[PDB]
């Protein structure tokens, strides 16, 4: 009885794997966004620096 | 260096000097000025040096390692003179702590080559033994007084030879 | 040129550290045993 | 001052019995010494704030890492910081401002380390 | 923007079958790398001082045009197509709550039924061979293989 | 290095050489004594083995329980004695467990235990230490056999690995089978032997177990002392070569230091 009751009480919370996946994919999207913004900034700064330094 | 010379001599000042009726002299010869300030404040806290009354029991002479060799080679003689006076005229027991007495020799060695003397042994002045003797021979317990002299002696590179 | 007693640990090479450890482990063990015996004697002499 | 003192004693004891490599007590002493040693390593041009050093050294010296393998310690170290630096900024700010591991700060640190160790 | 739900890990380690730990550990590691990257990446892109950059360039017009094109043009963002794992959650709603939950509850019910049936029986001091025959069919000396006395094998 | 580094190293190596020479002499004396004692024990143990090679006994092929005993010692500095013994012990254990057996291990001497405490750490039925301090006797073999029989691991087969002492310079690692009465009774050859119930035979098996343990102990101690003598001789020779090289280096460094100080003095004198 105890084995079965604890098994049920435990498998109740199997949702953490999906919650992980959720926040992990959110993190992936955020890092992509950050890289996009930094890449555009770096390119514009590179061209400006080229002009200024020449 | 770093074995406990200064800590041991400070411990001796804490013990013998604190409970010693007679006077006391401390000659810092070519040692860190940080340590001189620390000792000044530690004595002020303990009470051997009293800045208010005239009950001080310690006389300090300092010629630290920022001084040119001429001053390091003679601050030992200055402290020794103060101790000698307290030994004779006062006719009483004295303690005399010196830290270190190797800086007297070393400071003597930093000017010898410029005074025209050929160096001896491991680049020491030819008059090492005589110069050290003419000083260490005034730190003595004559029949008129009594100097207990504690000396810290740096040993360059742990080399006792 | 001669040799003197207590020179293996004066060099401080590899034999010096090896000897130091061989000594320290043994006396740590013996200290543990003696401390256990001391506790036992304490308890047995409380009464 | 609180933490590095115990770390200093532990490394001092470890260095005596290090030249070789039995009983539980000295085996655990060597284990703790090695854990602390791999804790003290560091990279280049990445100095750590004093509170972060305190957190790492506390985790290492309170016998928590004694379960982990030593070759993995560095991992933990890095990971641990990247966790504490985001979720528990408040605790690090507390340690910095008050400048001591108070009893409540110690209890927190304890629960954070216990949780993180298992989850890793 | 960011307010990630907290995760317990000792709990996360309680719900992965042995056949699946090989992906659970990889998910843990890949979350770790993503977290480290996010911490490494700044809260904001650093500001710009367009005035100075335009004030040290002969063709101020060209850099002004760069600035204006920067002002007009933004950047794109990814979506949730890769997040199709949405569907997975619904499937779980069947096992842990419809199939596994219901079957487990039925097994539980059977287990209690057995429990009280076993707990409620007369003291042995009055019981009879028949009583053990019903309650415990394991004591029934099968006559389908051992007819003649003692039914229980002589070699035992 | 500098002159003081070389001086300290040279002194340390000289002390090490002295110690290794003394240890060679001690080991040689103990070896002479152990060989002298080994002769009678050699004949005694060979006689005790007599039966099993006179009435050939083939171990049963339907049993899984085996025992491995490995005789060595606590002392180190004996070269490849403990190493060879433990190597062959793990070879045999692997072969048995691959053929499908339930092997245990008894280690007479720490060094075997240590060599085998990483792998085979759970098969230790029991291990004995305090070996090698004094020459082994029949008391030691009786104690080992008694603590083997008492520890109720009724084995179905046995092997003992020791370093048979060939010559002062050479030794061999042996494996001597040890049988249980379950095998002696169930042997056609044993049908001939008269007045052979299963109780006198059991006492005989216990005594033969003690006998083989004693034989292995004597052979092992003889070979161990010989190996320690050889190892100390080689260590002293290596220390002598190192001392020669370091003395040459020390002379070079001493002369160089004299010349350096003298040139400093000369330069100072001429630079006034
Ligand atoms: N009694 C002592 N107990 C513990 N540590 C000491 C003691 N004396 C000296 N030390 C150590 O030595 C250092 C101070 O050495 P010090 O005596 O000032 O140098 P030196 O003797 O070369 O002048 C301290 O940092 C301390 O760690
Ligand atoms: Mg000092």
């Amino acid at each position: 009885i105890d084995m079965e009751k604890s098994q049920q009480a435990l498998v109740q919370k199997r949702h953490y794997l999906f919650d992980v996946q959720r926040n992990n994919i959110a993190m992936a999207l955020e890092v992509t966004y950050r890289e996009r913004l930094h890449r555009v900034y770096r390119e514009v700064k590179n061209r400006l620096d080229y002009h200024i330094s020449v | 260096a770093g074995v406990g010379k200064t800590v041991l001599i400070m411990e001796l000042i804490n013990n013998v000097a604190k409970a010693h009726g007679g006077y006391s002299v401390f000659a810092g010869v070519g040692e860190r000025t940080r340590e001189g300030n620390d000792l000044y404040h530690e004595m002020i806290e303990s009470g051997v040096i009293n800045l208010k009354d005239a009950t001080s029991k310690v006389a300090l002479v300092y010629g630290q390692m920022n001084e040119p060799p001429g001053a390091r080679a003679r601050v030992a003689l200055t402290g020794l003179t103060v101790a000698e006076y307290f030994r004779d005229q006062e006719g009483q027991d004295v303690l005399l702590f010196i830290d270190n007495i190797f800086r007297f020799t070393q400071a003597g060695s930093e000017v010898s080559a410029l005074l025209g003397r050929i160096p001896s042994a491991v680049g020491y002045q030819p008059t090492l033994a005589t110069d050290m003797g003419t000083m260490q021979e005034r730190i003595t317990t004559t029949k008129k007084g009594s100097i207990t002299s504690v000396q810290a002696i740096y040993v360059p590179a742990d080399d006792l030879t | 040129v001669r040799s003197s007693a207590g020179a293996v640990r004066d060099a401080g090479g590899a034999f010096g550290k090896r000897e130091q450890a061989e000594e320290e482990r043994y006396f740590r063990a013996r200290a543990k045993e003696q401390l256990a015996a001391l506790k036992k004697h304490h308890e047995n002499e409380i009464s | 001052k609180q933490v590095a003192g115990t770390m200093k004693l532990e490394l001092a004891q470890y260095r005596e019995v290090a030249a070789f490599a039995l009983d539980a007590a000295t085996q655990q002493l060597l284990s703790r010494g090695v854990r602390l040693t791999e804790l003290l390593k560091q990279g280049q041009y990445s100095p750590m704030a004093i509170e972060e050093q305190v957190a790492v050294i506390y985790a290492g010296v309170r016998g928590y890492l004694d379960k982990l393998e030593p070759s993995k310690i560095t991992k933990f170290e890095n990971a641990f910081l990247s966790h504490v630096i985001s979720q528990h900024q408040a605790l690090l700010g507390k340690i910095r401002t008050d400048g001591k591991i108070s009893e409540e700060s110690d209890a927190k640190l304890k629960e954070i380390v216990t949780n993180f160790l298992a989850g890793f | 923007k960011l307010a990630l739900k907290t995760i317990d890990w000792v709990a996360f380690g309680e719900i992965i079958p042995r056949n699946q730990k090989a992906v659970a550990n990889s998910l843990k590691s890949w979350n770790e790398t993503l977290t480290s990257r996010l911490a490494t990446l700044p809260e904001k892109p650093p500001a710009i001082d367009w005035a100075y950059y335009k004030a040290n360039v002969a063709k101020a017009g060209l850099v002004d045009d760069f600035e204006k094109k920067f002002n007009a043009l933004k950047v794109p963002i990814p979506e949730d197509k890769y997040t199709a794992q949405v569907d997975a959650e619904e499937k779980e709603d069947v096992k842990s709550c419809a199939e596994f939950l219901t079957q487990s509850k039925t097994r539980i019910q059977e287990y209690e039924k057995e429990l009280e049936k076993m707990r409620n029986i007369i003291p042995f001091d009055q019981m009879t061979i028949e009583d053990l025959n019903e309650v415990f069919p394991e004591t029934k000396l099968d006559k389908k293989k051992y007819p003649y006395w003692p039914h229980r094998p002589i070699e035992t | 290095a500098t002159l003081k580094d070389i001086t300290r190293r040279l002194k340390s190596i000289k002390n090490i050489q002295k110690i290794t020479k003394s240890m060679k002499m001690v080991a040689a004396a103990k070896y002479a004594r152990a060989e002298r004692e080994l002769k009678p024990a050699r004949v005694y143990g060979v006689g005790s083995l007599a039966l099993y090679e006179k009435a050939d006994i083939k171990t049963p092929e339907d049993k899984k329980k085996h025992l491995i005993i490995g005789v060595s010692s606590d002392r180190g500095l004996c070269g490849a004695i403990h190493s060879s013994v433990a190597k062959q012990m793990k070879s045999e254990a692997a072969n048995l467990a691959a053929a499908g057996k339930e092997v245990k291990i008894i280690g007479v001497g720490d060094k075997i235990r240590s060599i085998l405490h990483r792998t085979h750490s759970d098969q230790f039925l029991v291990t004995f230490k305090e070996v090698g301090r004094r020459p082994p006797t029949f008391g030691d073999a009786s104690v080992i056999a008694l603590e083997l029989l008492n520890s109720g691991y009724e084995f179905d087969e046995g092997s003992i690995i020791f370093n048979r002492f060939r010559s002062v310079i050479s030794y061999k690692t042996e494996e001597k089978p040890i049988f249980s009465l379950d095998t002696i009774s169930s042997a056609e050859s044993m049908s001939i032997y008269d007045d052979i119930d299963a109780d006198v035979l059991r006492n005989y098996q216990e005594y033969s177990l003690a006998n083989i343990i004693y034989y292995s102990l004597k052979e092992s101690t003889t070979s161990e002392q010989s190996a320690r003598m050889t190892a100390m001789d080689n260590a002293s020779k290596n220390a002598s070569e190192m001392i020669d090289k370091l003395t040459l280096t020390f002379n070079r460094t001493r002369q160089a230091v004299i010349t350096k100080e003298l040139i400093e003095i000369i330069s100072g004198a001429a630079a006034l």
